[PDB]
């Protein structure tokens, strides 16, 4: 036999609900909304990476050897 | 299919864990069971793809850590080995999440516990998975954290705490090892993806093979459990039943071994690193044998006969012979896991007992669980055409095949260890049903025997057997038991088996002990294990049930208590690891906290400035008398040290040493 | 005791008067001769092994691109 | 207007708005905590926004704004990728320790917001002032407040405390002012762009060394320069330990990447034996002490010590992996020493008023929420994998074992200890048996606010524990500058 | 018997023995989302995956119905004569 699932989240009493401290407004909604954002900005961020860079490169230098096919030969 | 692999059973234990309120106790062994055993299939599919047709599977999904020469992506590799790892693993995982359902049907946790079961599956999974010995590290790390948590499961008790405290400081010791040998990887040859390092290992200098090759050995002794860093595995037993079988018996202790094959390409190209695998893993297999036969706990014989096998293993790898230690890795997870849960019905049965001293009996009382727990006693014991027996034996032939003195005595060392296999073998079986009942009324009263009156419904309890969650992965792992070694040994071994030509597993030509195995090994030393099996076990079922007073004679000579309580004490390692190691660590923390930290650098430093500058701040103020005619002495007496110093030209180191005494005695009060 | 109310704990007088006396030991340390050889143990010896140590060892060894035929030694 | 200049702008009006608004509305302390906290907000906004235009591989500072009217002590602000994340770490640390204070704080609230507001903008400052001078401006202004802060909302010990941490930290400090102004002296300034290409004559910068080393060893802190910590991090208020262990410490490490790296490379090398021998001494010594360590907050306390030895023997390796393995430690302790403080001096303080182990034993039965979030930190503690601390502790030891192998050997030796000491703090008060006898009262799990500054702090580091790439790409094109040395085929190309 | 337990205490694992009385409807949805997940992991190994050898067209290789490296194979291999 079980038993029913108990508890108080966040010391909530079943009778009452969640009381606001007043922190939670600027916490939810503007220290995570702003990082939210961030994220979604950060997708359209053009790569300024040295590794792209370089890579593109080492990739022609490699080329030019006997070591990657051209995909535009001469 | 590959990656889903990987993430189902991680998916199944963030549902059981993270949401467990919301499933509830069905649930939550719906969807853990269920999003094993889907992956079960998907390995025995993936065996086929890969092994069977030889064609390996290369994924990458994004990079790791990308540092100018180190790029570690998030990227798995499926080659031979791989999925020759994920058969016992995802198999014995999806039996003992079935075999839970039952065990623990009335622990108030099993929401938890679940969500544990499927976190470290997928631990291991990404173990055996990844191309690179970083992404390695980090199942190796969350198999070491999975393995703490079911270790303390039941954290209200203090022993159960000790014990997760060993597992995870020891495993961590070995960790550091595996990290320098890492960090030697990455030194030498600028990454450490599998490919790039078993490219290179043939052209690499010799002493740095051996560098990173006993680094990532002292990594598996530790995982392991051989004789330098085995003390946790023992300690171990403390979780419930179902984790012995799948953690510390099947799986996660084969880690090490894992690690040693998968770097057998790199490791072929030193014989130092085989020669201390060859013989360590023979000191773990009689060191171990030995401890297990004056165990009194049902699960710490299993235990150490888990750590004897580990060494035959080892002992293989050692040989260059690292097929045949995978062979032995599959075939021991089968039957010891079924050890391990048939040992867990009789601790069920009995009302939690797991001191041999009060079983007896219960021949008749569990007679399905004698059969299987009969069934992979002799596969352990590598009896004829068992599925232990194709693995273990040959590793013991492949010893003396290998015509060198160091080869002739593992096999005689291997030899003795398998004597004691089956002398503890044969104490389990006999203490257990076999022999007198030597536990209470209670185990053995049945209802067909009038003993009460009024409470004749109930309050019988006679020690039955378990339900079909119990009992069903009991008859698989029998069947795997019997004829799986028989099914399998051609791929595993062969003579000219091309199953591993991925390159998973490296054989150099000049370490080829096989032919001579197959040809030059006589007949005497090949059947010597069976002849030596057949015979104590007679000479063990001999000395009890009929002699039994003879062990008693030799218990109670003082050679025999010594020798007793020596190999009860395993070796009196622990005594002397806590005596010289932890108990050194403590104290040398405590008196650095005491002498140094609360002590002479608070003297030699803020506290003994405050003290004495106090002093001096206040002798010097007793000058200020506020004598007018004092302090116009006080003026002529500088004017004229200002006159000295000038007028005779005087060495400025004076006037220093003459300021330097005047703090001196202004430091003495009076 | 300590700003906002926190909930009621049998503080055991034992186990707080221990946690005084590690407050203020330093108060009482002294200069012995176990004192001063354990000090000059862990201040000077050992950090000076290491240092000398690190000091004799510094470009000893070079891993990289090191193959056979070659030598971990660079000095 | 720069943006580097609004973010040290934002929190200056956030305090006239505090200590104004009394006129235009006796207003709660609500609102108070509100402009405080809404300060932060928008002051981690602009570095985001910052951040999002910072480009990875430019060797030119970024943002900058051109004065024209030189003085003899001007401010100019600039970044760049060895810079952004500190900046990033302050503006991200700020509001959540301002949030863990939330109910705490009971009297003087004015004054504990207009101290951290002041600590943010000089704390900021640090890190994008492009001189030498200004560095050491910033890096001493940050005193007074933390003398104030501690006296005002400390605990008992409070007053030893405050003298400590002044006193060290200026002592220390005299000592770089000394190299500071002897640098000033033979370059004529200290600006960056200049004294970067200034070349010391070799025993000039071994006695430079000496005298900026003296001071980052009292602030990193090394051992037996570390009594201060060990009294300020522990009596400092929740908030403040946040910043002074977050960020604090982090200031002797940016110093490195300014002030000896591209200066006085010759002495850096030749003296990283002496630095290796005091930074494996200090893993050693403090994670025993560590061991043995009763107060919880002081342990945590302690094991800073013990991780800033590895990311300071991470810097001296002179290789790229040990310099952003440096940094990536930084940060990752950065998380992780918040989590622990906000879990010791936060939620087991707050709930049963003192600070001492043995009174606390199996929490788990009664706290699940603090003991999963609890037991994640003390992994990250012991630089488990999936952590930002093994990404960095793993790149840190390995610059420090291929520059000095016997040194990075025994740092090595803090994958024993740092587990050792992490995971016996952990068994010792969320398991460990039933729940304490000494509790009369039973206690309530994490409220929403303990929740979730945890689960933030926590989730930093996961999701930087698995993709720092998110932090390594924009630090390698300039990490690169600050290393000295070259290969034989590959340098003075023709 | 069952141990006593705090009914104020709230864990997201459940706690003693609970089990709500929708589990299964709860279940059910849980398992929909783990489909949903798999399936998106599936199809993402079915286009990334990398092989070096292709299975034989008689052999038992169920990945030739959704990798796409195969499938390409098999399509283009197809054009014969
Ligand atoms: C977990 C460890 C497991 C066990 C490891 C065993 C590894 C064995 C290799 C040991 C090794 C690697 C150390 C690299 C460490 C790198 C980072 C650490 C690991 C990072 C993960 C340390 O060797 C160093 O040791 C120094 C002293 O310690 C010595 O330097 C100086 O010593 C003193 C003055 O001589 C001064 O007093 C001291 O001040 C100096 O400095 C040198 O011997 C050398 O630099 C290299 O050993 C080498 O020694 C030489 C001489 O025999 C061998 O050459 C031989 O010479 C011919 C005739 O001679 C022989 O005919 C021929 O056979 C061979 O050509 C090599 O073949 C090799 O053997
Ligand atoms: C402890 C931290 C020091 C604080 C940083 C010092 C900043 C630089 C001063 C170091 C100093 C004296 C050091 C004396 C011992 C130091 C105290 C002894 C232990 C104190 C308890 C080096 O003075 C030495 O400089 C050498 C050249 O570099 C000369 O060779 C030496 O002859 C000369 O004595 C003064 O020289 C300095 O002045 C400039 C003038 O333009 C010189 O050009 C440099 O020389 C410069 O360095
Ligand atoms: C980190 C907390 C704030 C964000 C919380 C919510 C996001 C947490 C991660 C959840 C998963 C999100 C990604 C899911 C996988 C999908 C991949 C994807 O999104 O592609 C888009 C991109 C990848 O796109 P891309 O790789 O094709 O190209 C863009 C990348 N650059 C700019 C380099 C070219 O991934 C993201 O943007 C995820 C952003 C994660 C959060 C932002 C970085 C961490 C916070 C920065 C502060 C670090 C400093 C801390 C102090 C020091
Ligand atoms: C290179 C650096 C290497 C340094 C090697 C030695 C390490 C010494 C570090 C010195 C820097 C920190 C000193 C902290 C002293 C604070 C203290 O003692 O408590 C203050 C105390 C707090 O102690 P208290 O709180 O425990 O009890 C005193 C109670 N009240 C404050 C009310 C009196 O407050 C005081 O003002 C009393 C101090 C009286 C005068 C003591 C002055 C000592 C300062 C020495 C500095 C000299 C530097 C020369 C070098
Ligand atoms: C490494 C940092 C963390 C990264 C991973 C983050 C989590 C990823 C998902 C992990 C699998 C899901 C875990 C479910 C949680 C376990 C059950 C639970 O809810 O606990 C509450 C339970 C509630 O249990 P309960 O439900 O039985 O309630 C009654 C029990 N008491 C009496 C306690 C109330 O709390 C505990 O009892 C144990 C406290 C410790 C919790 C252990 C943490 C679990 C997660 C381990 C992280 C794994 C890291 C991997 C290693 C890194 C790899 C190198
Ligand atoms: C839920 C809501 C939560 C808050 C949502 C905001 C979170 C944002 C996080 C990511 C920001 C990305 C947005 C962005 O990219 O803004 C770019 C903006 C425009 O760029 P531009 O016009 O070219 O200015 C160049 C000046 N050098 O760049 C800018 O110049 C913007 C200037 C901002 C100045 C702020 C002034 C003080 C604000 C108080
Ligand atoms: C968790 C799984 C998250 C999904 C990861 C797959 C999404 C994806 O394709 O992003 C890949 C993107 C580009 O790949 P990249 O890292 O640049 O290099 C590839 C080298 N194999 O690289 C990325 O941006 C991956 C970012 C990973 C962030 C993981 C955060 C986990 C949070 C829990
Ligand atoms: C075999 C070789 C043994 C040589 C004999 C060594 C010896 O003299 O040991 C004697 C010791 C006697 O035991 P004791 O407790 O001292 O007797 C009390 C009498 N008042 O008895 C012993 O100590 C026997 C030691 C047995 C345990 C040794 C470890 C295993 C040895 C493997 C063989
Ligand atoms: C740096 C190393 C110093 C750290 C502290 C070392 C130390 O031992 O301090 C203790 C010393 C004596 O203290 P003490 O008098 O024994 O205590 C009071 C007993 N009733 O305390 C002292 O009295 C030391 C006094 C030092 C005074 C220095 C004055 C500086 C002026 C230099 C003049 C140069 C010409
Ligand atoms: C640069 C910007 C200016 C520097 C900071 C000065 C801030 C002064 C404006 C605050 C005016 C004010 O009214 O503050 C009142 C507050 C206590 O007063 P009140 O709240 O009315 O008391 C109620 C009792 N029931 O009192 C306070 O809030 C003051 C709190 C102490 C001030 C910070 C701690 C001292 C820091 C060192 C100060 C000296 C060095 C200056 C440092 C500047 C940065 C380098
Ligand atoms: C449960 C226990 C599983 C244990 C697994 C252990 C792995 C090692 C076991 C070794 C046994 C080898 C397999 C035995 C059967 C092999 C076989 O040939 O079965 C025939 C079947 C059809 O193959 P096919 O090539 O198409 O034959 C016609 C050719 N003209 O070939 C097949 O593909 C049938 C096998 C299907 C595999 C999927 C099974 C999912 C369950």
């Amino acid at each position: 036999q079980y038993d029913p699932p108990t508890g108080w989240l966040w010391g909530v009493r079943p009778g009452e609900k969640y009381q606001n401290e007043g922190w939670e407004g600027p916490f939810f909604y503007g220290f995570w909304g702003s990082l939210i954002v961030f994220a979604i900005a950060y997708a359209y961020k053009p790569d300024t990476s040295i590794q792209t860079w370089a890579l593109e490169e080492a990739r022609r230098r490699l080329e030019a050897e006997g070591i990657l096919e051209d995909p535009n030969p001469t | 299919m590959y990656l889903s692999i990987i993430i189902l059973p991680l998916l199944g234990s963030v549902v059981s864990g993270f949401f467990g309120r919301k499933v509830g106790v069905s649930g939550a062994q719906l969807i853990t069971c269920s999003s094993v055993i889907i992956t079960t299939i998907l390995s025995i599919i993936a065996f086929f793809e890969v092994g069977f047709n030889n064609i390996p599977v290369t994924i990458n999904i994004f990079r790791w850590i990308d540092s100018e020469w180190f790029i570690i992506n998030w990227g798995f590799q499926y080659d031979s080995l791989t999925v020759s790892m994920l058969i016992p693993v995802l198999i014995i995982s999806s039996l003992v999440h079935i075999y839970s359902i039952s065990y623990m049907s009335s622990d108030p946790h099993n929401q938890r516990f679940f969500s544990y079961l499927s976190l470290f599956t997928f631990m291991m999974i990404i173990l055996v998975t990844a191309n690179n010995y970083l992404l390695m590290f980090v199942g190796w790390e969350g198999v070491g954290v999975c393995s703490y948590l079911l270790v303390s499961f039941w954290f209200t008790r203090i022993a159960a705490n000790q014990s997760s405290i060993s597992a995870f400081l020891t495993n961590r010791v070995g960790d550091c090892f595996l990290t320098v040998g890492m960090f030697a990887i990455l030194w030498s040859l600028g990454n450490l993806d599998y490919a790039t390092v078993f490219s290179l290992a043939p052209y690499i200098n010799s002493n740095v093979v051996i560098i990173i090759g006993i680094c990532l050995l002292i990594g598996a002794m530790a995982k392991s459990s051989q004789v330098g860093l085995h003390v946790w595995l023992p300690m171990a037993m403390e979780g419930p039943t179902p984790v012995s079988a799948l953690i510390h018996a099947a799986t996660m202790v084969t880690a090490g071994v894992y690690l040693l094959m998968r770097s057998s390409p790199l490791i072929e190209y030193s014989s130092t690193v085989l020669l201390l695998c060859l013989w360590l893993g023979a000191i773990t297999t009689v060191f171990s044998s030995l401890i297990g036969l004056f165990q009194q706990d049902i699960k710490k014989v299993i235990a150490y006969s888990t750590m004897s096998q580990l060494g035959m293993m080892v002992l293989s790898i050692g040989l260059s012979s690292y097929n045949i230690a995978l062979f032995h890795l599959v075939n021991h997870a089968f039957y010891k896991a079924l050890l391990f849960l048939g040992a867990g019905s009789v601790i069920h049965a009995v009302a939690d007992n797991q001191d041999f001293r009060k079983f007896g009996g219960l021949i008749s009382y569990l007679p399905l669980t004698y059969s299987v727990m009969l069934i992979a006693s002799l596969s352990l014991v590598a009896f004829p055409f068992m599925t232990g027996f194709y693995s273990k034996d040959f590793i013991l032939e492949s010893a003396y095949g290998q015509f060198s003195f160091s080869g002739v005595a593992v096999y005689i060392i291997a030899t003795i260890g398998a004597i004691f296999t089956t002398l503890y073998s044969v104490k389990v079986l006999y203490l257990t049903f076999l022999s007198n009942p030597n536990g209470p009324r209670t185990y053995y009263r049945l209802a067909i025997d009038n003993f009460f009156s009024a409470q004749a419904i109930k309050s019988y309890k006679p020690a039955h057997e378990g339900d079909f969650f119990l009992t069903l992965p009991l008859v698989i792992l029998a069947l795997f038991s019997i004829f799986f070694g028989f099914i399998t040994k051609d791929i595993f071994i062969g003579l000219g088996s091309n199953f591993f030509v991925d390159n998973s597993l490296f054989i150099h030509p000049i370490h080829e002990i096989m032919i001579d195995t197959e040809f030059a090994v006589p007949v005497l030393f090949k059947l010597l294990p069976f002849i030596f099996t057949i015979s104590f076990s007679v000479i063990a079922l001999t000395l009890s049930e009929l002699l039994s007073e003879l062990v008693i004679y030799f218990k109670f000579s003082r050679f025999g208590y010594n020798i007793f309580g020596f190999f009860n004490q395993r070796f009196l390692i622990e005594f002397f690891y806590n005596k010289y190691i932890t108990n050194l660590i403590l104290n040398l923390g405590g008196q650095i906290t005491k002498i140094l930290d609360k002590g002479s650098i608070e003297l030699f430093g803020p506290y003994g400035l405050e003290r004495g500058l106090v002093k001096l701040s206040k002798n010097i103020s007793s000058l200020s008398t506020s004598h007018v005619t004092t302090y116009a002495l006080y003026i002529l007496v500088g004017f004229i040290l200002y006159l000295i110093y000038n007028n005779l030209l005087l060495d400025y180191s004076y006037l220093l040493l003459i300021i330097i005494l005047l703090l001196l005695l202004m430091m003495i009060g009076e | 005791m300590a700003g906002l109310q926190h909930y009621k704990i049998a503080m055991d007088p034992a186990l707080v008067r221990l946690g005084s006396m590690i407050s203020n030991r330093y108060k009482y340390f002294r200069w012995t001769k176990r004192t001063a050889l354990v000090s000059f143990m862990y201040v000077v010896v050992v950090p000076s092994t290491i240092g000398y140590l690190a000091y004799k060892t510094d470009g000893l060894w070079d891993l990289r691109a090191k193959r056979r035929g070659d030598l971990i030694s660079e000095r | 207007m720069s943006l580097l200049y609004v973010l040290l702008i934002i929190p200056i009006i956030g305090i006239f708005l505090i200590s104004t608004i009394d006129s235009f509305y006796f207003f709660n302390v609500s609102y108070y905590k509100k402009i405080a906290l809404i300060t932060t907000i928008l002051n981690l906004i602009v570095s985001l926004i910052i951040y999002i235009l910072f480009d990875f591989s430019n060797n030119q500072f970024q943002f900058i704004q051109e004065n024209l009217d030189l003085s003899f002590y001007d401010i100019y602000l600039g970044v760049d990728g060895v810079s952004i994340y500190f900046v990033l770490l302050t503006t991200i640390i700020m509001p959540i320790a301002l949030v863990s204070n939330w109910n705490s704080i009971t009297n003087n609230i004015k004054s504990y917001l207009i101290i951290m507001l002041l600590l943010e903008t000089l704390l900021l400052a640090v890190f994008l002032v492009l001189d030498v001078l200004l560095f050491y401006i910033f890096f001493e202004s940050i005193l007074p407040p933390l003398f104030i802060l501690i006296g005002l909302f400390g605990s008992s010990n409070k007053v030893r405390a405050s003298f400590y941490i002044f006193l060290y930290t200026l002592l220390g400090s005299l000592f770089l002012l000394l190299s500071i102004l002897t640098m000033s002296s033979i370059v004529g300034t200290t600006y960056f762009d200049v004294l970067l290409k200034s070349s010391f004559e070799y025993t000039t910068q071994l006695f430079l060394f000496f005298g900026i080393f003296i001071a980052f060893a009292v602030k990193t802190p090394v051992w037996g320069l570390n009594s201060w910590l060990l009294r300020a991090h522990v009596e400092s208020p929740l908030g403040g330990s946040i910043v002074l262990a977050a960020i604090v410490l982090k200031l002797s490490l940016y110093g490195v990447f300014r002030l000896i790296l591209p200066i006085l490379p010759q002495a850096s090398l030749n003296l990283t034996y002496i630095v290796y021998a005091i930074g494996a001494i200090t893993v050693l010594y403090a994670s025993f002490s560590t061991l043995r360590t009763v107060d919880v907050k002081e342990l945590i306390a302690y094991s800073s010590v013990a991780h800033a030895a590895i990311y300071l023997m991470g810097v001296f390796s002179n290789t790229i992996q040990g310099l952003e393995g440096a940094i990536l430690l930084g940060l990752a302790h950065g998380f992780v020493s918040s989590g622990l403080f906000i879990c010791a001096g936060g939620i087991l303080y707050d709930r049963t008023g003192t600070r001492l182990i043995y009174f606390f034993r199996g929490l788990t039965q009664i706290m699940p929420l603090f003991s999963l979030f609890f037991f994640i930190l003390c992994l990250g503690n012991a630089g488990t994998p999936l952590t930002l601390n093994f990404v960095g502790e793993f790149m840190s030891l390995y610059g420090t074992l291929e520059r000095l192998p016997i040194a990075g050997m025994l740092a090595s030796t803090s994958i024993i200890f740092s587990a050792a000491y992490s995971i016996y703090m952990y068994n010792r008060i969320a398991f460990g048996g039933s729940v304490s006898l000494y509790f009369i009262d039973c206690f309530r799990d994490l409220t929403k606010r303990e929740f979730f500054i945890l689960f933030t702090l926590v989730s930093f580091t996961v999701i930087l524990g698995i993709y720092p790439s998110f932090v390594l790409d924009g630090l390698h094109y300039n990490i690169s500058s600050v290393v000295y040395g070259i290969e034989p085929n590959a340098s003075y190309l023709t | 018997p069952k141990i006593p337990y705090p009914k104020h205490v709230w864990s997201p694992a459940g706690g003693w023995y609970a089990q709500p009385a929708n589990w299964k409807q709860n279940t059910a949805i849980f398992g929909l989302v783990i489909f949903g997940i798999t399936a998106m992991v599936w199809k993402y190994s079915a286009e990334h995956e990398v092989r070096h050898k292709m299975p034989e067209p008689d052999r038992f290789y169920p990945s030739r119905y959704w990798v796409k490296q195969i499938k390409d194979y098999e399509r283009a291999q197809k054009e014969k004569q």
